RNA sequence: CCCGCAGAAGAAGCACCGGCUAACUCCGUGCCAGCAGCCGCGGUAAUACGGAGGGUGCAAGCGUUAAUCGGAAUUACUGGGC
RNA sequence: UAGCUAGUAGGUGGGGUAACGGCUCACCUAGGCGACGAUCCCUAGCUGGUCUGAGAGGAUGACCAGCCACACUGGAACUGAGACACGGUCCAGACUCCUACGGGAGGCAGCAGUGGGGAAUAUUGCACAAUGGGCGCAAGCCUGAUGCAGCCAUGCCGCGUG
């Protein structure tokens, strides 16, 4: 369940650290982004020569919630943070070559088959 | 956008603001005259060439006064 | 003098400076002509010297002279740059090689044509 | 690996669980002396030096450790012992 | 490496020439174009720019740049000064 | 850059090492270094030597030879006479690659070579015939050490171009 002001570990190597949602894309009155979802993201922090900058404004995927995923079992699986994948604002395409924890199945899509590749896990 | 409230009234408002919109256009579409180059003055000219020619022949004077008619 | 005081603090040479940083001890360096302009001379002089702003490897941005009569050099050109100032002109520290790394030779040069890069003609 | 590095490698893990093996029954016995000075009784002390110092002569031989070793902690020992009393 | 063959054949350039510094004239250009290490040179008779003739130096090299020491007694101990 | 130091400086004892030693530990003492520059900062492999210089000196450490340090980065030990090991082990990291996604592999600052950077520096050569080195009783095998060859006026030297 990440909203506006919500603020997430990066997942890909972009130069990222921590990224704050300012905007669950994708519908009017739109609350909360769970792990296949993009969201605008402003960046707070970032390392001195990685690929973005502090104050970027771009996309980014959920890759992992504290909340979690339910599976159509019932079942739940839960991370200890919430992590985003870093995107190019107009193609989604990730901006990073590396993608550090695990993801879920939930990305399994034609556009995060990247990320699905990348990921060390699910 | 202009915001005119200094008055009471709304009409002396609004001249207000169209007073302010004309001198803003005024002030920003009012062309700064063109600076056209100068080049030094043909005197200084002439000065440079005089001290070059007069340091000329001193420097001719000057140093090895060789030859020697001997 | 007084050895005595020669003995407390050493004589320190005079540590020279180099004319030309930007060579960076090198002979030569590689520069892209960030700009392409004439300058007057100082002094007693007048001229138009011919004169590039030149951005280096080791990213110094400096200026050049461009010698002999007429040249290709334009807002991007890839040249060699040596040592030498120019004495007339301030700031210039450093000499564009003609014939050398796509700064053309000069034309019509018959004496001095190793200075200014013109192969020997056909005789 | 690229070469014959790999049989030294395989002996050296042999040679090292081999070595292992002796150094900690070695050192154990060594304890043992240790344990019986530090608790005060001479003729114990001695019996686990007279059951040590073969071991340790016999481990110098082998080279598991080195004859000065061998020497210093049966002199060191036998400090112990004498001075306990 | 030696012997034989053939034929002068297949084999000179670079810099410089005002003074320092060795080696000078003409032409064209006209404070321009340009040169320059320093001093400087060039505004219509330029040994200093550019070409030519002539010359000087070095030569399968010759120049330029960079760098070090020298010259620099210009940090002086040898060997300076106030 | 004027103060630095608490295992710090010393002592006793224990441990440890091939070996002495605060090497390590417990206790005791309160020392120890420093204006003859400690500490801190910057730069740097050191030497024989090389260049220059009449010397004294200044600059320098390419080649060759001696010593040191390093071996993708940071640690660690193991084996061994000898290593904390360039073409060994383990761990962690970055990077590259394989994967059936579970997991694996690698380290040219060896010789060639490639890309890159650069003003700029060479062949993916031949042979172990010499001399060395490893192993072997030897024969022999291995040896990008080495001997040679290729490229380059880079230097020095000689000769030619009559
Ligand atoms: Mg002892
Ligand atoms: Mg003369
Ligand atoms: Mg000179
Ligand atoms: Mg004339
Ligand atoms: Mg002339
Ligand atoms: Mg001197
Ligand atoms: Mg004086
Ligand atoms: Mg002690
Ligand atoms: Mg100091
Ligand atoms: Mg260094
Ligand atoms: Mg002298
Ligand atoms: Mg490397
Ligand atoms: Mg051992
Ligand atoms: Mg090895
Ligand atoms: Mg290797
Ligand atoms: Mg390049
Ligand atoms: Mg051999
Ligand atoms: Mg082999």
């Amino acid at each position: 369940m990440i909203q506006e002001q919500t603020m997430l570990n990066v997942a890909d190597n972009s130069g990222a650290r921590r990224v704050m949602c300012i905007k669950v894309l994708g519908g009017s009155h739109r609350r909360y982004a769970g792990v296949g979802d993009i969201i605008k993201i402003t960046i707070k922090e970032a390392i001195p020569r990685g690929k973005v900058k502090k104050g970027d404004v771009l996309k980014a995927v959920v890759v992992r919630t504290k909340k979690g995923v339910r599976r159509p079992d019932g079942s739940v699986i839960r991370f200890d943070g919430n992590a985003c994948v870093l995107l190019n604002n107009n193609s989604e395409q990730p901006i990073g070559t590396r993608i550090f924890g695990p993801v879920t199945r939930e990305l399994r899509s034609e556009k995060f088959m990247k990320i699905i590749s990348l990921a060390p896990e699910v | 956008v202009i915001k005119a409230q200094e008055y009471r009234s709304q009409e002396l408002n609004r001249e207000a603001a169209l007073a302010r919109l004309v001198a803003m256009i005024k002030e920003l579409t009012t062309e700064k005259k063109a600076r056209r180059p100068t080049r030094p003055t043909r005197a200084s000219k002439e000065r440079r060439l005089a001290s070059k020619a007069q340091k000329s022949s001193v420097k001719a004077m000057r140093g090895k006064v060789r030859s020697g008619r001997e | 003098a007084t050895v005595n005081q020669l003995v407390r603090k050493p004589r320190a040479r005079k540590v020279a400076k180099s004319n030309v940083p930007a060579l960076e001890a090198c002979p030569q360096k590689r520069g892209v002509c960030t700009r392409v302009y004439t300058t007057t001379p100082k002094k007693p002089n007048s001229a138009l010297r011919k004169v590039c702003r030149v951005r280096l490897t080791n990213g110094f941005e400096v200026t050049s002279y461009i010698g002999g009569e007429g040249h290709n050099l334009q807002e991007h050109s890839v040249i060699l740059i040596r040592g030498g100032r120019v004495k007339d002109l301030p700031g210039v520290r450093y000499h564009t090689v003609r014939g050398a790394l796509d700064c053309s030779g000069v034309k019509d040069r018959k004496q001095a044509r190793s200075k200014y890069g013109v192969k020997r003609p056909k005789a | 690996n690229i070469k014959s590095a790999k049989k030294r490698a395989i002996q050296s893990e042999k040679a090292r669980k081999h070595n292992a093996s002796r150094r900690s029954m070695m050192r154990t016995f060594i304890k043992k002396v240790y344990a019986a000075i530090e608790a005060g009784d001479k003729a114990a002390a001695q019996k686990a030096f007279n059951e040590m110092q073969p071991i340790v002569d016999r481990q110098a031989a082998k080279g598991l450790i080195h004859k000065n070793k061998a020497a210093r902690h049966k002199a060191n020992l036998t400090a112990q012992i004498n001075k306990l009393a």
